[PDB]
């Protein structure tokens, strides 16, 4: 049926423990989750922002993953 | 541990932020997965920042204002 | 206070589901496309016109 | 014009610094100007985000570890 | 060092919005403003040996601004 | 503990001291000076030999 694939939203809770646990972090606040997707989100958007501008320089509709490594290198951080 | 992040609703975040800029657009897989190591090395250094605000203030749990701290000190907004 | 991370089952964070641990084709570009990237002054075109934006904001 | 360091002072540092890199040395007033105008900007900025620390412990007093905290993520700490 | 002053770091905090220091700040202060200047003259100076003139210009100086970061 | 910024007497800070207040002359450009910037091939000649030395360092 994939009832559960069709209604997936964002990135999930414990998607977002495993990433704090890596990061070595303890305990966290439950107001914690949803700050970290506002945090992916403005991330994300910046990123893909200029990623599809670099696209449409290149006359293209097809995102490459150049792209993307020039769109992080123009917000450093890093490669 | 390898995991982090599932793919697919990955995937359909990236689609989803795309869409507003520009539509009908196509992802190379190769792409997809370089946004996604760049996301996780991101979020994974953010909150190694984070912790080490909650350490400064003295705690265990992370809370918003360490991730708020970390980002302002970083110059993000 | 908070969720302890680390302490009894914390495997669950850890298992498989196979439905979202693969990319799905829609939105794909593949494969055997001819695709090429940007040539130096294309990308130095496009830096320029982020610059300006910037500059906008 | 706003006192931070003294120009004679900064003027001074600058020449010995520089001493050893090169012997027998000349600078543009201009130059020296433009090292103390980036040198007091970032000396402000990073007082400031100490400051930010100091408050998210709870403290006026700022001390050393703030300042050690603000420049870690900022990512100077070499 | 030594030549920055107590009443100059006090200024600087003060205009960063500190209202209150622990007596250690002041070396910690000079420690870092040293660090800063050593790198951006040494960059500079290296922008003066390549330009083959003893003396050192605004010019020199923003470009070793420019490469910190 | 700490020490206060801000009280009575902070304006011991705020002098204004003209013997310390202006570059003195030694030692700095001649302002008789011809002098010329940086060709692209020193500036880049400059950030490779740069590079190269931190390489070298970390």
């Amino acid at each position: 049926r994939k009832v559960l694939r069709d209604n997936i939203q964002g990135i999930t809770k414990p998607a977002i423990r495993r990433l704090a646990r890596r990061g070595g972090v303890k305990r966290i606040s439950g107001l914690i989750y949803e700050e970290t997707r506002g945090v992916l989100k403005v991330f994300l958007e910046n990123v893909i922002r200029d990623a599809v501008t670099y696209t449409e320089h290149a006359k293209r509709k097809t995102v490459t993953a150049m792209d993307v490594v020039y769109a992080l290198k123009r917000q450093g951080r890093t490669l | 541990t390898e995991l982090l992040i599932r793919k697919l609703p990955f995937q359909r975040l990236v689609r989803e932020i795309a869409q507003d800029f520009k539509t009908d657009l196509r992802f190379q897989s190769a792409a997809i997965g370089a946004l996604q190591e760049a996301s996780e090395a991101y979020l994974v250094g953010l909150f190694e920042d984070t912790n080490l605000c909650a350490i400064h203030a003295k705690r265990v749990t992370i809370m918003p204002k360490d991730i708020q701290l970390a980002r302002r000190i970083r110059g993000e907004r | 206070d908070g969720e302890e991370l680390i302490g009894d089952g914390m495997e669950r964070d850890y298992r498989a589901i196979p439905e979202l641990d693969a990319y799905e084709a829609e939105g794909l570009a593949l494969d055997d496309e001819d695709v090429e990237e940007l040539t130096a002054s294309q990308r130095e075109a496009a830096e320029r016109a982020m610059r300006q934006r910037d500059r906008e904001a």
